[PDB]
């Protein structure tokens, strides 16, 4: 299967996502992010904090305007790297989570053979996994590579793709 | 707002009065508005909020626990030793190193402290004593030049000619900057 | 010579050094108990089989007691004797049992019901073995009141602390049967004398009051509506607390009269009153079923006569319904409403008493804390006047932070209390007179001289020893017409207050330990063993403490952050608070 | 935050490190503590959610001082809806079962006479609660018209011309310009107390 290096969109969804702990289809793209936790003042901030650090440059005035428009607006710059914060994520997802076993590395070439989805389509199912987190302890790899079909299912409808 | 009203008022004096209308308030209602109730110290400082021998001798091993070690060490009376072994920074200038007295003086098995005139400061030596080359020499001698000098003979016997050459480390200790009294002498290092 | 003997229940297991001369009477119970003993499973989940080695032991001494009779001398009293002092010297070296057991909850993974088994065991094998706590137990705390360190108070817990009352009564039947069975039965007998002895009490008591089968046999236990009537309760609640006296003072090995003079002051809360004066009566062992038979014989009257006075209706289902699917407790003649100022509150009754007729008017019974208060009347024009509430009340997830603090919506929380009658109204006034010729019917006296230590009224908080009239006759004023001006009772200057009353972690302890947290003051929970993970309050196993765990002092915010002076050797003053003496330049900054 | 990492590796005299205007999460907050290495570190908690974060802080990191530097709706600068006496009355209790934590009161403070009733703690004497000691003070308007800033004098003279009001009416800055001061909404809509000038 042919390769896509992930989009702004996605990203900055999984990113918003992940910080509030709710699931990827719980939050919509059409709401301002003050919108979202205008309930505290720190939480808007770390957002910020958090989508600088991955996309480098943020226009003025990003928690007002929603996500949709901030999507492109990062799109046009960014350029499909994992980035910083991510990188940390997806670090902190494969060591604080139980695939005791099996690392990132050996994730990446279980989807990229079994399925056959490349680099960029790797990223892009990493952040559907990181937005679904299982949170609660997970027995064993058994588990791991059922929750990997699902989360490659996921990306598929989301995006768009088949398998 | 209702107390802005002096301009160009120095921040001394501001909050001088501040500190000196609460010293004086404090002063009246617990100390009966006599200065000699106030309990004096060396230098008012470097305890954190977390929470008498004249001649003792204490003893290094791999187990020995760092906290009861220095306090030990430091002892209760607040001298300059108390300041030598339980500041965590000193002051090389304007910059901040980490406490070398605690470097060397870190408890491992081997070295021996041995505290003279311990109650007394004015004349207090604190001499660790190490094996070397099996027997247990003097190797570090911390004690005082004149009062305002904290002198740590850190002496080296493996010399030229046997007679061993000691290394002198001066310190002004400032008890009025309480917060790092410890301040190492740069001049003619 | 003592041959070794091994008991083992899987892979916790203990080693007895049994007397040769007693190994074959030794290496027969113990195949016997691994007989009993069932079948271990991982981590000892399942129920009735030990965790620790403490627990196997606790189950041998309980199983070896239950053969032992104390009557007749057996071959097992040896036994018995010897492994009960082994275990006194393997498990519990030093400190009270109490403290091991609690030690056993928040180290092991032992649940409470093993632990108050293993209690029931140890206690049960000591009273089986003729082995009593005669000896004046050495609690630090005690022994701090001693040397006049502590002044301690004991305070007892009225209504509407919980709801099963008599699942407590039942645990303390079980867990402490040696210590209790002779006051509980006592108890029973009274009661079941006093039933015939009141005209129309069987008229009352619809379902007996059979105390002790019900506590034999929770099958012949009665609803639990029956159980929370006044009648039936407040009686119960009074022995539950002499029970816990009882208890504490035996393995104190204090007389009631000792433990009572050991006692700075004391005091209760309603119904509670009775018992704290009744204790104050109170000398020895055999001078306190006396002191017992007159406060438990008034709070039968209380009961009876108040329920003459206003019988509980049955209340519409439409009322019940829009409570309950409103979030709201069951209709009941106490509603408690939390962080509310009291002008507040009577504000709000005044205004439903203005529509309302003067018989089913309301009226504010408990001034428990500043903004914790208890208002008594008719549970339809209290539902009543919880709709008037609910009106004014913000929803309980609405934040607020984003609204100017002043133009806030007030958000507190009114809870109807688990009780059947409206204690402290005008409601109950007309029983008083009822009562007090039940109380010179029956002899029911309190002398001024015979009341050792100063009882405080629940009302204007001043010793009743003062008072001109009969101490029986306020109290039965303070019970059922005066309110209960619960912060103004507790002026007191003690350090350590004893929730002698029902409730436990509900009860009246933690009500006073709120209300004046921060003053030095430190409240123990005496109905209940449990850890407290905030440990803001003591339990029950801290009264049995004999360590440095004994006492334990809550902090007294004006003494130990008291700002204080210094000066440096050049003589600069500072001003010594923890900031600065961190620091160790004023506590004044200039922020960023 | 990287910049003091290297000046603390080069070990300026740099004693502390204060975040205002909110309170940092639990994971940055021990990045910040056992990484940057200061000696204490300064928290300006809005409301009961952030004295609960602060304390949540404290407990993750008992060995480390902590300053609970609060201040109520009515200091300068970006301020929030929170009253200077009630969340403290409510959280004093729960602040201080941590010996860690130093416990700065600020707000609405330009003279020591005024702050003494919270040294001593009989403030809360009124409320009909046991006096509550704090360990400290700060003044934010009070060293604004000092010599030694940088304010420009005309601007020292409006600040000197502003009356200023007693703390029961400090509420209305949200309508009118109350004693010369006003609540304005910042750049990002957090409300500021600033002086009622014609701008």
């Amino acid at each position: 299967i042919a390769d896509e290096p992930v989009k702004a969109s996605l990203l900055l969804h999984v990113l918003v996502a992940h910080k509030l702990k709710k699931s990827l289809d719980s939050i919509p793209m059409s709401k301002t992010i003050k919108d979202l936790v205008g309930g505290k003042s720190t939480v808007q901030n770390e957002i910020l904090g958090d989508l600088g650090k991955e996309f480098g440059t943020t226009p003025e005035k990003p928690e007002e305007t929603p996500l949709e428009e901030l999507a492109e607006t990062f799109q046009d710059t960014f350029s499909g790297a994992l980035g910083k914060q991510s990188s940390s994520l997806l670090s902190r997802l494969i060591s604080s989570k139980m695939p005791g076993g099996f690392t990132i590395t050996v994730a990446r070439k279980y989807l990229q053979t079994r399925w056959g989805l490349p680099s960029g389509r790797q990223d892009g199912v990493l952040l559907v996994a990181l937005s679904n987190e299982p949170a609660a302890r997970l027995g064993s790899e058994a588990d791991a590579k059922a929750f990997l079909d699902s989360m490659a299912q996921k990306y598929a409808s989301i995006v768009g793709v088949d398998l | 707002a209702q107390f802005t009203k002096v301009i160009d008022e120095p921040i001394k004096s501001i909050m001088d009065g501040i500190h000196d209308g609460h010293i004086k308030k404090l002063l009246h209602q617990y100390y009966g508005d006599d200065e000699s109730k106030i309990p004096a110290v060396e230098y008012f400082g470097g305890e954190s909020p977390v929470d008498s021998e004249d001649s003792a001798v204490f003893k290094a091993t791999s187990s020995t626990d760092e906290e009861s070690w220095f306090k030990a060490l430091a002892g209760s009376e607040i001298n300059w030793r108390h300041a030598s072994f339980l500041c965590s920074f000193i002051t090389q200038d304007k910059m901040f190193v980490s406490n070398p007295i605690r470097k060397v003086f870190k408890p491992s098995q081997g070295m021996v402290v041995e505290i003279s005139n311990g109650n007394t400061s004015s004349k207090t030596v604190v001499t660790l004593s190490e094996p070397v080359q099996g027997e247990l020499k003097p190797t570090v001698i911390l004690k005082l030049l004149k009062e305002n000098i904290i002198q740590m003979e850190m002496i080296e016997n493996r010399t030229m000619d046997g007679k061993p050459v000691s290394l002198p480390l001066l310190y002004n200790f400032n008890p009025d900057n309480g917060f790092a009294p410890i301040s190492e002498v740069m001049e003619d290092r | 010579s003592t041959r070794p003997l091994t008991l083992s229940h899987g892979s916790l297991e203990h080693v007895l050094l049994v007397p040769t001369a007693s190994f074959f009477i030794a290496s027969q119970l113990q195949e016997q108990f691994n007989k009993i003993l069932p079948e271990p499973t991982e981590g000892f989940a399942a129920d009735d089989e030990p965790t620790t080695p403490a627990e196997l032991v606790g189950k041998f001494l309980g199983y070896v007691s239950s053969l032992v009779e104390p009557s007749k001398v057996g071959q097992f009293d040896q036994v018995l004797n010897l492994c009960l002092t082994e275990f006194e010297n393997c498990y519990l070296e030093g400190n009270d049992i109490h403290a091991l057991a609690a030690k056993l909850l928040q180290e092991n993974d032992t649940t409470l019901v093993k632990t108050k088994e293993l209690i029931k065991n140890y206690i049960t094998a000591r009273i089986m073995a003729k082995r009593p706590f005669d000896k004046k137990s050495n609690s630090a705390l005690f022994r701090a009141v001693g040397e006049g360190n502590a002044q301690l108070v004991a305070i007892f817990g009225g209504q509407g602390n919980t709801d099963d009352y008599f699942e407590e009564l039942r645990d303390l039947y079980q867990t402490y049967h040696v210590l209790v069975g002779d006051l509980i039965k006592f108890s029973a007998e009274t009661l079941s004398e006093l039933i015939r002895t009141t005209l129309d009490a069987e008229k009352v008591f619809t379902q007996g009051l059979n105390i002790l089968e019900w506590l034999e046999n929770p099958s012949n236990t009665p609803d639990k509506d029956y159980l929370l009537s006044i009648p039936i309760s407040c009686p119960l609640i009074g022995v539950i607390q002499l029970a816990h006296y009882v208890v504490t003072a035996k393995l104190l090995g204090f007389t009631p009269g000792e433990l009572r003079s050991y006692l700075k002051g004391a005091t209760g809360h309603s119904q509670g009153l009775v018992t704290a004066v009744a204790i104050a009566e109170t000398d020895s062992w055999e001078s306190f079923f006396v002191s017992v038979r007159k406060a438990i014989t008034v709070l039968f009257f209380i009961g009876v006569r108040c329920y003459e006075a206003y019988p509980n209706t049955s209340l519409p289902p439409s009322i019940l319904e829009d409570s309950l699917e409103n979030n709201e407790g069951v209709p009941s003649p106490m509603l408690s409403i939390s962080n509310l100022t009291q002008e507040q509150v009577q504000d709000y009754v005044n205004k439903t008493n203005s529509h309302l007729p003067a018989g089913k008017q309301v009226e504010i019974s408990l001034v428990n804390g500043a903004k914790n208060l208890v208002v008594s009347g008719p549970p339809q024009s209290l539902y009543g006047l919880n709709l008037t509430l609910r009106k004014a009340k913000a929803p309980s997830g609405l934040d607020q932070s984003r609204i100017p603090f002043s133009e806030r919506k007030l958000k507190f929380s009114n809870r109807f209390l688990p009780v059947a009658s409206p204690f402290h109204s005008h409601l109950l006034v007309p029983a008083s007179d009822l009562i007090n010729k039940d109380l010179v019917k029956n002899n029911v006296s309190f002398n001024a001289k015979d009341i050792q230590i100063p009882v405080y009224d629940t009302f204007d908080g001043s010793d009743l020893r003062v008072l001109s009239g009969s101490i029986s006759e306020r109290i039965v004023d303070c019970i059922i017409r005066l309110p209960v001006k619960w912060e103004t009772t507790t002026q007191f200057k003690a350090t350590h207050i004893l929730d002698f009353g029902p409730g436990g972690a509900s009860g009246l302890g933690v009500l006073t330990h709120r209300n004046k947290d921060g003053t030095g003051v430190r409240v123990i929970v005496a109905g209940t063993l449990d850890i407290n993970p905030d440990d803001d309050y003591g339990f029950k196993q801290e009264i049995f403490d004999v360590t440095s765990n004994g006492l334990k002092k809550n902090p007294n915010w004006l003494e130990e952050y008291h700002p204080k002076l210094i000066k440096n050797k050049s003589g600069k003053i500072f001003v010594e608070t923890k900031f600065s003496k961190l620091i160790g330049r004023p506590p004044l900054l200039v922020p960023g | 935050i990287p910049l003091i990492k290297e000046l603390r590796s080069k070990g300026y005299p740099i004693q502390f490190l204060t975040i205002g205007a909110g309170v940092p999460s639990l994971e940055v907050a021990s990045e910040y503590i056992e990484t940057l290495g200061l000696k204490y570190l300064g928290l300006k908690p809005g409301s009961i959610d952030a004295i609960s974060q602060v304390i949540n802080i404290a407990k993750a990191h008992p060995n480390f001082p902590i300053a609970l530097q609060w201040t109520g709706g009515r200091g300068g600068g970006h301020h929030s809806f929170e009253d200077a006496h009630t969340p403290m009355l409510q959280m004093y209790s729960k602040i201080r079962r941590h010996p860690n934590i130093m416990l700065i009161f600020g707000s609405g403070f330009g003279s020591a006479d005024d702050t003494y009733p919270y040294l001593t703690g009989e403030w809360s004497t009124k409320f009909d609660y046991p006096p509550m000691p704090f360990d400290g003070f700060l003044f934010g308007s009070r060293v604004m018209i000092a010599k030694e800033v940088k304010t420009s004098p005309d601007a020292k003279k409006c600040i000197a011309a502003c009356t200023g009001v007693p703390d029961d009416k400090w509420e209305q800055t949200y309508k009118k310009p109350t004693g010369g001061i006003v609540t304005v909404r910042s750049e990002m809509g957090e409300p500021i107390h600033k002086i009622a000038t014609r701008g």
